[PDB]
DNA sequence: GGTGGGTGGTTCTGGGTCCATGGGCTG
DNA sequence: CAGCCCATGGACCCAGAACCACCCACCC
DNA sequence: GGTGGGTGGTTCTGGGTCCATGGGCTG
DNA sequence: CAGCCCATGGACCCAGAACCACCCACCC
């Protein structure tokens, strides 16, 4: 402390006044006490006088010598007298072989600090400041044993997967016995009533493999052999492993296990702070899931708050504890509980913040968690144990943490009779008034692909309040609000019975998202402040706005958004604050360490009429002009009261949900893939219907929920010849499309579009809400893909009913409504369809009315001329409907020879490569690599402003044509045929083609009015 | 004082050949040192360590620390041992050089001499707080016969200041 | 003796998809 | 009521790309 | 600026006792 | 036959002293 170097500037001047002398035996006692008193809040001690053997065989006895628990030296000081030349004096002790790894050289006036043999600081001991810096760097200097700790902490993580197999083998071998068969199967009944309803084997052999995995290391690394034999859960599943683990099969699996143990127990044992070694439980928690069953880990949500993080948060609760509710977290009544404790967190940093004299009660009855799995269950109660006992000095069990699902433990029952001890503690839990609610909620909206049979478990209570609330005030079509963090807010909101704060650290789409506006208007029903911090962090993004979302606050390590929120129960303030742009994860880490709660300038945030927290559209526009098309104008049956926008269907593009099995540019490809499709699901319908039902089958096919709820009921499946059909799936990529209801998930109303495929129809094909990339809009005469734009939304010329004609789409309303601003009756419908493209296309309109374009459909405005406009739009048209037959751009090209004539460098020189050549300044030169021998050059840099999305026209036709591995198993190895080569001339005059249409298109653009209607 | 400084006294002597695994003289006087120097600084003494004294024979000596004034005149020393050593038997050899008897607290580890006068006053145990403590204060109280006297002299004037009042409001 | 390949290791760093799945129709 | 439509945002990871370290070859 | 001396630590080195307690005697 | 003589060799340890490191007084 800066009153520790004070005091010592003061004890200095005493001694050479109250005794006379300015001998360094008289005059070192000053700094002695400063050394010494500061370590005893480091939990250092100095210890003086103590003989170290030097190099040179010789002894050396340093003035002082900085010592840990385990009597190891840190650090070192010897005093000089001021009559002497400090510098000159530093080099006879080091010649005499004084340490050099951490040494305070001192004279009474000057200071100077040798770590790692380099002097790191020079101060003078009459700055009290300047002191305090040199002595923080001393102690805390990170000696050799610390490193070489972290080293194997990072070592263990590559080697968990061979630690797992000798493991996996062990439980492998106990499925012999009898004993231990009979033992496992008790244990799954009890846990399919306290855990899970669906416990199986495997999730108890993962239980056991954990047991013995962290039984190990907890008595070698972490040296609390005991904590099993006082943990009631260990005490349960120590029956099941007694049967086989001991004697022989213990001492066999120990001697092979001992290669990957041995390197990081050898350092630990030099280490002292557990704050320390609490860096391996983190490293275990991680890996093992990672390794063992990385589906598990999904659904638990297996991953590590950042303590930053965690710590601002604590402090941030503290402050709002004394501002709403005037109590502090150390006050005896706050009972804080965490839902979801993983590696306890949450719980070891309150007992670093909440003071000693507090904490024995605090720890004792008012510190509460629940975890549902057993690794993080230890190593949450060892982490938890020892941060107490570094504190106080003595160990106490923790009685409060539960193995229980806590959207299940809603009894405020069999959940969590495991063991006796944890249902009391669960019933107990659920009767204690809780006040805060910190914690970390997993995340998980929906499992990624229909194959990996790993859905989110269904929560019956939670699930119907959820549906009571949230889902039944959503006005959206798409509910996603049974995502696992979403049904962790309702429980907390219910949990608060009377007062207090919900503490989250979660996905940040609550804030922005049109599936969380029922949230949006629930929450400020029963919070009274709720304060957003958004950090930001969303890499499911790209263009400008990835570089803008930046680095995720999770260690760059998940790929949503983050937001740390604190939702207080005392109209509503909303208050919210975004991290800065363009930053980094380190930067928005190290803005949580140094930002306090009081110091963030939080904007008042007043939600508008759809619930829109963020992102509110300019009340002062004539936005209310026509609707391209509206759900009612859909829905309608008859009568233009009803019918009012241009158009009257809609409908996004063919989603497929199997696209590598149904996409392909070869005709004669595809319909391979479709018949193995076809052919190994008339397979799957043969299967006993047991197996059937229980998804039981090999997934060498991509099975949506469609298709498996034809196979359950043992409908067949045929390859009709004529479904084969051209179609849009990205821009500027024509690719062959199977067009079947059985073999597509959703064709929405685009068989009245494009009847079979195969019809006659021109679509303008929008972007869709909310659009997270640019506005784009694109006309297409082949089916398009849901993903053609964001979202595709096509708007048809015709519409062709059931066993009927193309009715022309554009509505009747739409066709007066012109012919009367305008007050001209020759206005038809094939012209205000070319005029309404080219209005979607003006500069200007996507830059005025941009926020309403991402939130709505593309009001249109009653621009002067018409007859000007309709022609820019069919020029428009005709270039992107007949892209295939424009005029191709003349682009050179150059050609280059292999560098040697092996077989095997022109294979890896034929190989595509696509790539913009760009400049230093990042800016295109003109010219494109497209494979390892052909180089095109002569693009015009105007053709790279035409950007349909993110990406240009041109850059569209390149990763369109890369040669990339496919996903799916069996593709990869049975139907991936792609090679440039083969497509080689194609792309060529593809390229220069497209490159008119976009330097056109770029000349049209700019030829539109400066300003917008 | 007293209490308070005295078992923080005993649990750094404790952590002294805890963390330093030294149990010898040199590395554990820190703990006493540190009780002598904080109750000083508190009755307006410094403990000064290590300061050359010279003997009637001459003979240069150097006491574990001397307890000096604001006007660098000493009232009393201190010596420390180690534990694994007789007091008693180091206490003559000590004396014999020409070490101070006037005000002299002889210590090892586990006992406390207190030599005031040239005789020994008092003898504790340092695992008793109280009794140290005790001892400590006829330490740090230890005044030489000039200062017992003047304070007397002080007394003298309380029973004066009437009679000397009497005559002064008498001229008044 | 520098100096540029040759070879292998050791850090950053940039940058971005199709598709699950409840709810609302609907006939 | 089951059988259609309609959304809507998603708890990473990895190929270059330096950039070193070391040292054989190549000039110098 | 060594030098001797004060103080405490750290190796070596040298140098050596009364007295238990079973067995045979023995009158 | 229970007292009464007769051997006979013993699983360390701790004070002098040397000398060493460090710093203070003391010459130089
Ligand atoms: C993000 S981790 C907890 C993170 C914690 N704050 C930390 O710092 O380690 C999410 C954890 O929630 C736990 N969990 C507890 N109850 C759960 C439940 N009912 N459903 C899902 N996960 C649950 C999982 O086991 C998982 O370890
Ligand atoms: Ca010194
Ligand atoms: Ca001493």
């Amino acid at each position: 402390s800066l009153q520790l170097v004070k005091k010592f500037q003061k004890r200095l001047e005493d001694i050479v006044a109250y005794g006379g002398t300015r001998n360094e035996s008289s005059v070192r006692a000053a700094f002695q006490q400063l050394l010494s008193d500061w370590a005893e809040g480091s939990g250092l001690r100095l210890i003086t006088e103590v003989t170290q053997k030097a190099v040179a065989g010789n002894n050396v006895r340093p003035d002082g010598t900085l010592k840990d628990s385990l009597q190891q030296s840190r650090g070192y000081w010897e005093s000089k007298d001021e009559a002497d030349t400090l510098d000159d004096e530093i080099q006879k002790k080091l010649a005499k072989g004084y340490p050099r790894d951490n040494i305070i050289f001192e004279d009474s006036r000057l200071a100077v600090l040798m770590q790692n043999g380099e002097e790191v600081q020079r101060v003078d001991m009459g700055d009290a400041g300047a002191l305090a810096g040199l002595l923080k760097l001393f102690f805390e200097f990170e000696p050799p044993q610390v490193l070489e700790f972290r080293k194997a902490v990072d070592h263990f993580k590559d080697e968990m997967p061979h630690l797992l197999k000798i493991l996996r083998e062990a439980a492998d071998a106990a499925e012999q016995k009898a004993d231990y068969r009979g033992e496992r199967d008790h244990f799954v009944e009890i846990a399919k009533e306290a855990i899970n309803p669906d416990f199986s084997p495997r999730d108890a052999r993962e239980m056991l493999i954990q047991h013995i995995l962290t039984g190990d290391l907890f008595t070698s690394v972490f040296d609390n052999a005991q904590y099993h034999e006082d943990n009631n859960i260990a005490q349960q599943l120590q029956q099941l492993a007694a049967t086989f683990y001991k004697g022989p099969v213990k001492r066999d699996i120990a001697e092979r296990t001992k290669r990957y143990y041995g390197a990081i127990q050898a350092a630990a044992a030099q280490i002292a702070d557990h704050h320390e070694k609490q860096r391996f439980l983190k490293a275990l928690y991680e890996n093992f899931y990672r390794a063992y069953n990385p589906a598990g880990a999904e659904r638990l949500g297996i991953f590590y708050t950042p303590g930053e993080i965690v710590r601002f948060m604590i402090e941030a609760t503290d402050t709002l504890l004394e501002k709403h509710f005037q109590k502090e977290l150390a006050d005896k009544g706050v009972e804080i509980l965490d839902p979801a404790t993983g590696t306890g967190t949450f719980i070891t940093e309150l007992i670093d913040f909440l003071p000693k004299a507090k904490l024995e009660q605090k720890y004792r009855e008012e510190l509460h968690c629940n975890e549902l799995a057993l690794l993080p269950y230890y190593i949450a109660n060892l982490n938890i144990e020892a941060t107490y006992a570094q504190k106080m000095g003595r160990y106490e069990e923790f009685r409060n943490i539960v193995l229980v699902d806590t959207l299940d433990n809603t009894g405020f029952g069999l959940f969590g009779s495991v063991t006796a001890e944890n249902l009391e503690r669960a019933k107990r839990q659920n009767a204690r008034p809780v006040r805060v609610i910190i914690g970390n909620p997993p995340y998980r909206a929906n499992q990624a692909n229909e194959n990996d049979n790993n859905k989110n478990r269904e929560y019956k209570e939670i699930d119907r309040r959820i549906k009571a609330t949230y889902v039944a005030a959503s006005t959206a079509q798409k509910t996603k609000l049974y995502d696992m963090y979403s049904r962790f807010l309702r429980w907390a909101t219910d949990r608060l019975k009377e007062d207090g704060i919900v503490a989250f650290v979660s996905n940040s789409s609550f804030i922005d998202s049109r599936t969380f506006d029922g949230f949006r208007k629930e929450v400020v029903k029963d919070f009274d402040h709720i304060y957003i911090l958004d950090m930001k962090g969303n890499a499911n993004t790209s263009g400008e706005r990835r570089k803008r979302e930046g680095g995720n606050v999770f260690n760059d390590q998940i790929k949503v958004g983050v937001a740390v929120y604190f939702l207080v129960r005392s109209d509503t303030k909303i208050w919210y604050h975004a991290v800065p742009d363009f930053w980094r994860a380190r930067e928005k880490l190290e803005w949580l360490k140094t930002t306090k709660f009081e110091d963030i300038e939080f904007d008042h945030i007043r939600p508008d009429a759809k619930h829109n927290w963020l992102g509110q559209v300019d009340e002062e526009n004539d936005w209310n002009e026509f609707l391209p098309v509206a759900d009612k104008d859909t829905k309608q049956a008859k009568g233009l009261g009803q019918e009012r926008a241009i158009f009257k269907l809609y409908s996004l593009g063919v989603v497929t949900n199997r696209d590598e099995w149904v996409y392909s540019r070869a005709e004669d490809e595809l319909a391979d893939k479709v018949r193995y499709f076809i052919g190994r699901y008339n397979e799957i319908i043969k299967l006993p219907l047991g197996d059937l039902m229980s998804r039981n089958w090999e997934g060498d096919i991509k099975m949506t929920r469609a298709t498996i709820a034809d196979a359950q009921s043992r409908k067949s499946y045929s390859l009709e010849k004529n479904s084969i059909v051209p179609s849009l799936y990205r821009p500027f990529d024509v690719l062959k499309m199977y067009f079947s209801k059985n073999l597509n998930e959703m064709q929405y109303q685009m068989p009245s579009i494009f009847p079979k495929g195969v019809g006659e129809n021109v679509v303008i094909a929008l972007s869709g809400s909310p659009a997270a990339k640019p506005f784009q809009v694109l006309a297409t005469d082949i089916l398009p893909s849901l993903d053609l734009l964001e979202k595709t939304q096509c708007l048809p010329f015709y519409r062709y009913t059931m066993n009927g004609e193309r009715l022309n789409n554009i509505t009747d309303y739409a066709l007066k409504a012109f012919q009367t601003h305008y007050a001209d009756t020759s206005i038809s419908r094939e012209d205000i369809f070319h005029y309404v493209y080219a209005v979607l296309h003006h500069p200007a309109y996507r830059e005025k009315y941009a926020l309403n374009l991402r939130q709505e459909f593309p009001r249109i405005p009653f621009y002067p001329e018409f007859g000007r406009w309709a022609a820019w739009g069919r020029e428009l048209m005709a270039l992107h409907i007949g892209f295939e037959s424009v005029a191709p751009y003349p682009l050179k090209r150059t050609d280059e020879p292999p560098k040697n004539d092996t077989p095997e460098a022109l294979a890896l020189a034929k190989k595509a490569r696509l790539k913009v050549q760009r400049d230093a300044a990042k800016q295109p030169t003109g010219a494109v690599e497209l494979d390892g021998l052909t180089t095109l050059a002569g693009i015009p840099a105007a053709a790279w402003a035409y950007k349909l999305g993110n990406r240009s026209a041109l850059e569209w036709v390149l990763e369109r044509h890369k040669e990339t591995t496919p996903k799916d198993a069996t593709i990869r190895e049975k139907f991936n045929t792609y090679r440039f080569a083969d497509h080689k001339e194609r792309v060529i005059d593809l390229l220069a083609r497209v490159t008119t249409v976009s330097v056109e298109t770029v000349r049209i653009v700019g030829e539109m009015p400066a300003e917008t209607m | 004082m007293s209490l308070q400084l005295v078992k923080k006294f005993q649990k750094r002597l404790e952590d002294i050949v805890a963390y330093g695994g030294t149990r010898n003289e040199s590395s554990v006087r820190a703990a006493f040192q540190q009780l002598l120097s904080d109750w000083a600084e508190g009755s307006g003494l410094r403990l000064i360590t290590e300061v050359t004294q010279k003997a009637v024979a001459g003979n240069n000596v150097r006491p574990d620390g001397t307890l000096k004034d604001s006007l660098q005149q000493s009232r009393g020393y201190w010596e420390s041992k180690d534990e694994a050593d007789t007091l008693d038997d180091e206490i003559q050899k000590k004396l014999a050089k020409g070490y101070p008897r006037d005000n002299i607290i002889f210590e090892d580890s586990r006992l406390a001499v207190l030599m005031q006068n040239g005789e020994e006053v008092q003898r504790v145990d340092m695992g008793d707080a109280g009794a140290l403590a005790g001892l400590l204060k006829l330490f740090f109280e230890f005044e030489p016969p000039q200062v017992l006297e003047f304070r007397k002299a002080v007394d003298h004037f309380k029973d004066e200041m009437p009679h000397l009042l009497k005559i002064l409001r008498e001229a008044a």
